[PDB]
């Protein structure tokens, strides 16, 4: 809390965690949210849109 | 004779995720019969006409 409450500065959201924790999600390249709607396409342009 | 008769690939026109051949060939006219590859006309580096 106290570390919270002194780093301030614009432009960051700040986030304390282990370091374990943290590499093992740094190295983990999937999706976090519990439900994911993946859109597949040829260009980037009309999955964007879509 | 590997590519003006021939029609051997130089490269690929790129679109999105599509990769398409690009061609380099001599007309039709000059593949039929080896009497019209006999004369197929070639430009020397010395700018002549063989
Ligand atoms: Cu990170």
């Amino acid at each position: 809390e106290e570390l919270d409450n002194t780093v301030r500065l614009p432009g960051l959201a700040n986030l304390w965690v282990p370091p374990i924790r943290n590499r093992i999600d740094m190295l983990s390249t999937g999706i976090k949210s519990p439900i994911g709607i993946k859109v597949s396409g040829t260009v980037l342009a009309d999955i964007d849109a879509m | 004779v590997t590519s003006a008769v021939g029609g051997a690939m130089v490269g690929e026109t790129v679109e999105g995720i599509a990769r398409y051949p690009i061609n380099l060939r001599y007309p039709q006219s000059w593949r039929d019969s080896p009497q019209a590859l006999r004369q197929l006309p070639i430009l020397t580096p010395m700018k002549q006409q063989i």
